């Protein structure tokens, strides 16, 4: 118990430490990108220990370590959830991010703002691990909006370009359309189950869950670029190749899929929500893979590839296989 | 509350006896000392308000507005000392005296135990604000803006005077502490309908209500920077404060008097936000965004649930800091390009990177990025309005699209793109300006660590 | 209103029964505000004649303060007297007319039914 | 900038239309 | 911009480092109070109902 | 540019005439949606209140409001 | 004093603070008389608050 | 022609006469001391000591107390078999209903 | 620590480590490294800090509010009594809020602790949660933002009139 929770919080605090280093600076750096790459590699190594001792016993816990705010019946706490989804996704995300940053030390070498770029990429990683480890909907919304804003700042990296700013504002627009449904779901759970924590949502086990699941499906449509709210992910290729490689292929865009996987005890008892996810995912994975057949920009083709795979993930959530969908994320 | 009134009055001999190079430094120093002293008002209790005397009291609603009011004066002195550098010395002291007088009127507006003294201070705040707009505003339309700011407010407030004197003659008192215990239910009659309108329409104008907001995109625009800071950050919030004091007496008629006005805000925050998509004037965009944000506070006060009042007072404090910082950013560009047209100076992140970081932070707080208290107030209002009626999330969520879409457009048009070629007087960011941006943004970010102090009397 | 009271003893600024009242203190905050009005009149009198405002004619400023405190002291005495006469007439009229001012039977809230209006 | 270069009311006479077109820096046939 | 950030961090740390050192020395050496039942006939002061010494000092000095 | 901003901002009311077109567009776009959302939210809250005071709405864990 | 102008606002606090304390003694009608906080006075105690 | 008017004065640059200017005043000593006053009494005093004061508020609005007090009452009524909370806030013996 | 009666945990049954393979797992070696490198120096530092605590022992107290008369036995428009009734009612309302929070923490901790069989093994916490939410809803719901003991008494009297009418029609 004392090993697991300690190294769990060490991973997150260790990822936050180069943000304090880049904000508390005076000098021109002795290779700050190597520092952030070494930091994320060691955070991967540190996060492998709770993963392995999850593989040994299935050991899950919840670190509700800081009481934040009690709104009369809603005790909001800094509450981290170390279950199967965190224990598998956090090493995969850290490993991919370590590869993207050692790639970025080569690719972004001519950029005179490389420290700002590594700062932003690490801020994305911090907000994504706030998203995937959260226990209440407020903290998951913090990570949700955080990866959205780092998506904005990293699409619109070369900000003298009109199309980069246009693509970034487009990504913000579609993700706020998803945020309509996310805040719908938060409103439903607060008014009907008196909670944002996942535990009380799972334990009360509501039956009339059509409207909060429609809100979660709208949030996943915005975040995982499903049909109707898809084109921001092909527009998002206007950012640099480490941004499209880390965020908009593998790590950010699975957060809506991860949101619907995270609510699997509610989607497993709602056939209408499963049919909506199934039809929406099949529509998206048809449409984007059909669009990819005739494109000529290589990053557009791989962006339609990753949106077709997200549509496949939404399909396999829709057939009541959330763990195969999460396995397909990690794969 | 006399331990804050007397230092604010001693700011008058402090500014009228200072040396001619010293009247900004001394007033800034001692107004920061008054703002440090303001934290003693956080002696709040879970049941009893901090009741000082027969005349003054402070609950957990008035206390954050008092701290924000006493904090806003040094920031206004920093914002306003550049464009009044060539000003005459005695007119400079008159400007500082009007700001000091406005702080004095506000800090005993929020702590007025009795409601007609609340009214006298509430309408006493017009005169320094009117004089600041019409005397130190820059353009021709400051006079018309002063006329609109005066005459929407008085046409709203004089029926409030009649209604408060009626409550005095009927209930026997206008002590709020007495009226917590002697409040009688207000039944359905036409007499009580106009009682409700006379008690509410003054604060509806001061919030502003959509449809009555027309004074604001002149009064916030034609004012100087200290005028825009105090109008956006404090003087709109007198309406919400007075509504939260006056809707105690207006039950249960409010439960069917609120229906038009709720519509006027729930559609109006869609309209004014949409108006911010097509504003060419940056300062007018910030004004219409202030109307858009205060419409949620109007809805949250009219639906009168605990989550709604908590989100409304959080959103009032958060919008005070955010809109004050946005006007200071707009002034920091106006002091360079001498035009409030937003399309004129573009690409400013290439020229001013740290100031563009401040633009980014104030934009993110404008679009309610969690866990900022902008998002806390926004979110609690959305929760309470969903519990009010489930359909309202549409008008909430659509609002949260457009609120993003003008906040980053303001970030993209001013800071991103190619810089303007023919503009070459873009000086580097002064230390006073970055100090001003940090003294707005750093309390707004530190309040996310302990938001319970800005969540009103029923946290 | 009270014009029939001060009609048997007319044009009396402070009657003899006013000497039954506690006079205002010299540290009365109303009297200190009237002295501040005298000081403001002294400063405006220096300003309109283009004198140095705080320095010129301290004898004149001090006579302004003295004259306003002197007039305002008697004005506060008469103010306290007229409110004392107001309350004396009120209490004597309530005492002489009990049939118009009955003691209301105060019911505790266990009997007092109030209609609950739900906010939802 | 001054008064006669600001936008004004709708032109009805052809000389007012020509003065408006000269104000907006464009041809009368294109205005 | 560098001069502003240097002066900003300087004047924050100028009192932040003594405040952090002081809070650490209060928590270590002075230490936090302990919950106890009230003795019979003992009337506590209003600052004796709080756990941290800085909160007790604030409730005794100012509130 | 100054001419464009003055036409977009200050020239609008001195070149306005109240006629048939502007009155129908101001009634259609100004009070129309207010009437629409009024009847929508009013019908919704009447239905919800009628369900609540008849003991029909599932309000089992709803204690935050 | 060469910097007598820097005591106008602080003493104006302290004097104001003084008056608030002087105000509280004029609002002491229910000192140790409330139904919630009334008690017997301790030895060498004459008032329960000031 | 038009009247006797002073022309539009040019905008001053504070960096020309003082490249070390903090933008407070054109006198460099007044400028640097205004900088020090703003930075000390704003950041070193109000922000740092203010956040320290707010961080150690003595149980702001008695929430922590109300936790601990609740931990008394539940422990009193888990032990004595009582329900955790009554649906009636006040005793139904001390309430008179209007008869019908 | 806390009271195990107000915050209940059942006894923990961990199984004995029964290795089948001959490969030594890294978890035991890392647990020994966490004991040597981490747990013992933190233990020594906390022992030092606790000795510095024990050099100056002092106490704080839990405030006891004696019961004043409630709103039912206050005369109407008598502020000196109904003030005390209202303050007592606000403190009772805040304590009932914290009671509901304690039962929510019990329910969520039971759900995480029982894991996959939580729907079977947390029926008691769910039932206590349902009872205390029902009681809190009957006591304080829909009072408004301007709630009082008068509003709460009026809601209770309306509920008692409805219950008396429902009892009379069922007889
Ligand atoms: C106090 C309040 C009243 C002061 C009136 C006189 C003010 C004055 O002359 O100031 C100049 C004088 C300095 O001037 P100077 O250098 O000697 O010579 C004149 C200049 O050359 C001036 O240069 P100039 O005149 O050549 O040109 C500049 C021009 C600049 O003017 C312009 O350009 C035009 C105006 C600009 C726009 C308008 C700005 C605002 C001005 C009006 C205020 C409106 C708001 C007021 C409240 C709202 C209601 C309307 O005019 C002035 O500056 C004229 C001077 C007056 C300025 C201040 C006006 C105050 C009077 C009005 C407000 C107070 C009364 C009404 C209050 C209502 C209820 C609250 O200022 C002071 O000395 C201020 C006082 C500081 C010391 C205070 C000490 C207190 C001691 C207390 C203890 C002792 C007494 C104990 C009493 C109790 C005994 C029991
Ligand atoms: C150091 C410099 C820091 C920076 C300085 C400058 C800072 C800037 C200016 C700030 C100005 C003040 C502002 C206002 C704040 C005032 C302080 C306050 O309110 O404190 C509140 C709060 C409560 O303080 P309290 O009420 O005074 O104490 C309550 C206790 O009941 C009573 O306390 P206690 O008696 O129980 O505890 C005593 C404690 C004294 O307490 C303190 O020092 C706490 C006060 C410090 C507060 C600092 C706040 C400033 C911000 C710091 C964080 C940011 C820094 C920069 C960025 C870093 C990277 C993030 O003693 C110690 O610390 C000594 C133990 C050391 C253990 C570690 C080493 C053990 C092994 C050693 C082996 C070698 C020797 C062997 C032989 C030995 C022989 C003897 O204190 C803190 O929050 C402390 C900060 C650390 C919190 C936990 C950190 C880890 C959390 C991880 C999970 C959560 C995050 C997950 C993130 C996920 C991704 C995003
Ligand atoms: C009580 C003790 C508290 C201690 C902890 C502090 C708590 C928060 C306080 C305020 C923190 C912000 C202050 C620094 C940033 C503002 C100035 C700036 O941009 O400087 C850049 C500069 C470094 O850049 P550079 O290369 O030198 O030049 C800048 C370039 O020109 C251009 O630069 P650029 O554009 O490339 O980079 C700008 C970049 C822009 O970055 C972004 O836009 C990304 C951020 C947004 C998306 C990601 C985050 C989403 C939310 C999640 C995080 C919060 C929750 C996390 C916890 C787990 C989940 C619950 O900014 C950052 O990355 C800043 C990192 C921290 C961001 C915090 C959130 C701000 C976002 C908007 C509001 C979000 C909701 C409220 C959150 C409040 C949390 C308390 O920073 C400094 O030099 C630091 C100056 C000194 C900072 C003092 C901080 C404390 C102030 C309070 C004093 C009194 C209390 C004592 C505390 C003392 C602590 C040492
Ligand atoms: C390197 C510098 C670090 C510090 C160096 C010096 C100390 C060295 C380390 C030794 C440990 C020091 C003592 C232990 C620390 C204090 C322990 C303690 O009990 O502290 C009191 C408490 C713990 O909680 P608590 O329950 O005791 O009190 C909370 C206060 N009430 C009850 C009023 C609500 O506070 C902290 O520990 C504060 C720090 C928390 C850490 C995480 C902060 C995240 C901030 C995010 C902002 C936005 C969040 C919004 C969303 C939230 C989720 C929904
Ligand atoms: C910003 C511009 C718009 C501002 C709107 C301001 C509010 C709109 C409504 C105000 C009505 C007038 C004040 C009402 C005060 C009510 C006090 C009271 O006790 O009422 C009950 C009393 C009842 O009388 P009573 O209480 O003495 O009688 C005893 C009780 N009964 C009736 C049962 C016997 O109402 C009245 O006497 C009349 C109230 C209506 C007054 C109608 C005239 C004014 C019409 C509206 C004018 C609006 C502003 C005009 C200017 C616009 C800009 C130029
Ligand atoms: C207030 C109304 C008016 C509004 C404007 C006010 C302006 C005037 C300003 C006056 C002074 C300031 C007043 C407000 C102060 C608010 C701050 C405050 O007091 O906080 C108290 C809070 C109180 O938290 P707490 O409630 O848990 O404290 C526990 C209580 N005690 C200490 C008694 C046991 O302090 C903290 O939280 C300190 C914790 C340590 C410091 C923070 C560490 C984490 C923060 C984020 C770090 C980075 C994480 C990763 C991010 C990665 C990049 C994005
Ligand atoms: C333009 C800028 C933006 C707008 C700013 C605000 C200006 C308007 C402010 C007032 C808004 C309207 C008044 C509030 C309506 C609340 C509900 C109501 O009263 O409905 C009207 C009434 C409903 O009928 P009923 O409820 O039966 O009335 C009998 C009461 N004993 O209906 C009727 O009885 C029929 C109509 C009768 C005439 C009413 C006229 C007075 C009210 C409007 C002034
Ligand atoms: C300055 C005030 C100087 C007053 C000097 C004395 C004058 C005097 O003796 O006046 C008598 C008068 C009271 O006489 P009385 O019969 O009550 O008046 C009825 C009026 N309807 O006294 C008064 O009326 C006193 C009030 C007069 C105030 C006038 C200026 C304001
Ligand atoms: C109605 C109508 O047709 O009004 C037209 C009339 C002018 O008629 P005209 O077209 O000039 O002949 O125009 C008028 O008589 C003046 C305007 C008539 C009333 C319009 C009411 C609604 C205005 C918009 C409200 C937005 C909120």
């Amino acid at each position: 118990m004392n090993l697991f929770s300690s190294l769990t919080l060490v991973t997150l605090i260790l990822l936050t430490m180069p943000i304090a280093a880049i904000n508390f600076n005076t000098h021109k750096f002795t290779n700050y990108p190597l520092y952030v790459k070494t930091t994320i590699s060691c955070a991967f190594i540190t996060s492998m220990i709770p993963t392995m001792m999850f593989i040994h016993t299935g050991q899950e816990m919840i670190i509700s370590n800081w009481h934040w705010l009690t709104i009369q019946t809603l005790k909001l706490s800094l509450s981290f959830k170390m279950d199967f989804f965190s224990m598998m996704f956090v090493p995969v995300a850290l490993f991919v991010t370590w590869s993207i940053m050692e790639f970025s030390m080569w690719y972004m070498h001519s950029d005179p703002n490389i420290n700002q770029f590594f700062k932003y990429l690490l801020l994305f990683l911090i907000t994504m691990l706030i998203l995937v480890t959260a226990n209440n909907l407020f903290q998951l919304f913090i990570g949700w909006e955080g990866v959205g804003i780092m998506s904005f700042l990293l699409i619109g990296w070369w900000y003298g370009r009109t199309d980069a700013n246009t693509a970034a504002l487009q990504a913000i627009l579609y993700n706020r359309i998803g945020d309509i449904g996310f805040i719908l779901a938060m409103a439903w759970f607060l008014i009907n189950l008196n909670t944002w924590d996942l535990q009380q949502i799972f334990m009360l086990n509501p039956n009339d869950s059509n409207l909060p699941l429609m809100g979660l499906i709208l949030a996943a449509t915005g975040k995982s670029a499903q049909f109707g709210l898809h084109p921001w992910l092909p527009s998002a290729m206007e950012g640099p190749t480490p941004v499209s490689a880390l965020l908009h292929s593998s790590t950010m865009v699975v957060a809506g899929i991860f949101l619907l996987i995270r609510f699997y005890p509610l989607t497993e008892n709602n056939k209408f929500g499963q049919s909506i996810m199934l039809c929406l995912g099949a529509m998206t994975t048809l449409f984007t893979a059909m669009c990819a057949l005739t494109q000529n920009d290589i990053k557009k083709i791989i962006a339609f590839s990753t949106s077709s795979q997200l549509g496949l993930m939404m399909v396999t959530i829709g057939i009541n296989q959330p763990h195969l969908a999460f396995l397909h994320i990690c794969t | 509350m006399l331990k804050y009134i007397i230092p604010t009055m001693m700011l008058m001999p402090l500014t009228w006896l200072s040396k001619n190079s010293m009247i900004w430094i001394n007033t800034t120093l001692h107004s920061l000392l008054i703002s440090l002293t303001s934290l003693l008002l956080l002696n709040q209790f879970g049941d009893n308000s901090l009741n000082f005397s027969l005349t003054f009291f402070s609950d957990s609603l008035s206390t954050p507005l008092l701290i924000l009011t006493m904090w806003l004066l040094p920031l206004m002195l920093m914002a306003s000392q550049h464009h009044l550098s060539k000003e005459n010395l005695a007119r400079k002291k008159l400007f500082i005296s009007m700001l000091i007088l406005l702080q004095l009127f506000l800090i005993m507006t929020f702590t007025a135990t009795e409601l007609i003294f609340f009214y006298i201070m509430f309408e006493a705040t017009l005169v320094p604000t009117l004089i600041i707009i019409t005397r130190w505003g820059n353009q021709t339309e400051r006079l018309n803006a002063g006329l609109y700011f005066l005459f929407y407010t008085l046409a709203g407030s004089l029926p409030l005077l009649v209604a408060l004197i009626y409550i005095q003659n009927t209930m026997g008192s206008l002590n709020f502490l007495i009226l917590q215990y002697w409040v009688q239910p207000m039944p359905n009659s036409w007499s009580n309908t106009f009682m409700w309108l006379a008690c509410m329409m003054a604060f509806m104008v001061k919030m502003p209500l959509y449809g009555l907001h027309l004074w604001l995109p002149k009064a916030h625009v034609e004012a100087p920077i200290a005028g825009s800071m105090v109008l956006a950050a404090i003087l709109l919030k007198l309406g919400g404060y007075g509504m939260m004091r006056i809707t105690l007496l207006l039950n249960p008629i409010t439960d069917f008097m609120a229906y038009p006005f709720i519509m006027l805000s729930l559609w109006g925050m869609i309209m004014t936000s949409s108006i911010c998509l097509r504003q060419t004037d940056l300062k007018s965009l910030i004004a219409y965004s202030s109307v858009s944000h205060m419409a949620l506070v109007i809805v949250a006060i009219l639906i009168q649930t605990p989550w709604s009042y908590m989100g409304a007072t959080a959103l009032m404090i958060a919008h005070g800091l955010t809109s004050s910082m946005l006007f200071c950013l707009a002034n920091s560009n106006y002091e360079r390009v001498h035009s409030r047209t937003m399309i004129l100076a573009r690409g400013l992140q290439t020229l001013l990177p740290l100031m563009a970081a401040w633009w980014l932070l104030a934009s993110l707080t404008n679009l309610a990025l969690p866990p900022s208290i902008n998002l806390i107030g926004e979110l609690f209002v959305v929760m309470s309005t969903f519990s009010w009626s489930n359909i309202t999330i549409i008008l909430m969520g659509l609002n949260m699209v457009i609120t993003a879409l003008y906040s980053l457009y303001m970030l993209i048009t001013t800071q991103r793109g190619k810089h303007t070629h023919h503009i070459n007087n873009i000086l580097p960011s002064f230390t006073r300006e970055n100090a001003l941006m940090s003294l707005h943004m750093l309390p707004l970010l530190l309040l996310s660590l302990n938001p319970k102090i800005i969540l009103g009397p029923l946290y | 209103m009270m014009t029939g009271r001060q009609a048997r003893a007319p044009l009396q600024f402070l009657p003899d029964e006013a000497r039954s009242l506690p006079p205002p203190k010299l540290t009365d905050p109303r009297l200190a505000y009237i002295g501040f009005l005298g000081y403001c009149s002294g400063l405006i009198d220096n300003a309109i004649r283009r004198r140095p405002v705080l320095s010129a004619g301290l004898h004149r400023q001090f006579l302004y303060i003295t004259s306003f405190v002197f007039v305002g002291y008697y004005l506060l005495k008469r103010q306290d007297y007229m409110y004392a006469v107001r309350d004396h007439d009120m209490f004597s009229y309530i005492k002489s007319h009990p049939e118009d001012f009955p003691e209301k039977d105060k019911k505790t809230y266990r009997e007092v039914f109030e209609e609950f209006h739900p906010v939802r | 900038i001054t008064k006669d270069m600001l936008p004004g009311p709708y032109p009805k006479t052809p000389e007012e239309r020509a003065a408006a077109a000269k104000k907006y820096n464009m041809r009368v046939e294109d205005y | 911009d560098k001069r502003f950030l240097k002066l900003l961090r300087f004047y924050i740390l100028l009192t932040g480092i003594p405040v952090v050192i002081g809070i650490t020395l209060i928590n270590v050496f002075i230490g936090e109070a302990e919950l106890a039942e009230i003795p019979e006939g003992y009337v506590p002061e209003h600052w004796e109902y709080f756990k941290h010494p800085i909160s007790r000092w604030i409730a005794r000095t100012f509130f | 540019l100054i001419r464009w901003t003055c036409a977009r901002s200050a020239n609008v009311y001195p070149n306005f005439r109240p006629n048939t077109k502007t009155s129908l567009l101001g009634a259609l776009f100004g009070i129309g949606p207010l009437i629409f959302w009024y009847y929508v939210f009013k019908t919704d809250r009447d239905r919800k209140e009628k369900l609540i005071q008849e003991g029909k709405l599932d309000r089992t864990f709803n204690i935050s409001y | 004093r060469d910097h007598w102008i820097h005591v106008l606002v602080p003493v104006g606090f302290v004097f104001g603070y003084y008056l608030d304390r002087k105000n509280d003694e004029k609002l002491a009608a229910f000192r140790n008389k409330s139904l919630l906080y009334k008690r017997e006075l301790k030895p060498q105690e004459e008032v329960t608050w000031k | 022609l038009r009247w006797q008017e002073d022309p539009e004065p040019e905008d001053e640059n504070l960096y020309e006469k003082n490249p070390d200017s903090h933008g407070y005043d054109k006198d460099p000593a007044v400028d640097v001391w205004n900088m020090r006053v703003v930075f000390f009494f704003g950041f070193s005093i109000v922000l740092v000591l203010g956040s320290t004061f707010v961080a150690y508020l003595p149980d702001y609005r008695m929430q922590e107390w109300a936790r601990r007090e609740a931990e008394r009452l539940v422990k009193y009524r888990e032990a004595h078999g009582l329900p955790l909370m009554e649906s009636n806030c006040f005793d139904p013996s001390k309430i008179q209903l209007p008869e019908d | 620590s806390w009271d195990k009666d107000v915050y209940p945990e059942p006894p923990r049954r961990t199984p004995a480590p029964s290795p089948q393979t001959s490969l030594p797992n890294p978890i035991t070696y890392l647990t020994k490294a966490f004991d040597l490198l981490v747990d013992r120096p933190v233990t020594l530092v906390r022992e030092f800090i606790e000795r510095q605590h024990a050099k100056n022992k002092y106490y704080y107290y839990h405030r006891e509010f004696r019961r004043v008369p409630d709103i039912t036995e206050c005369h109407e428009k008598d502020v000196l009594c109904m003030f005390e009734a209202e303050m007592q009612w606000k403190r009772d309302y805040k304590v009932d809020q914290e009671i509901v929070n304690i039962i929510q923490e019990r329910l969520k901790a039971c759900q995480q602790r029982e894991g996959e069989s939580h729907r079977q093994n947390c029926a008691k916490e769910l039932q206590q949660f349902t009872q205390v939410v029902k009681a809190y809803q009957d006591r304080y719901h829909d009072l408004g933002a301007h709630y009082s003991a008068r509003k709460c008494l009026a809601k209770q009297k309306q509920r008692m009139l409805a219950e008396r009418k429902a009892t009379k029609e069922a007889a």
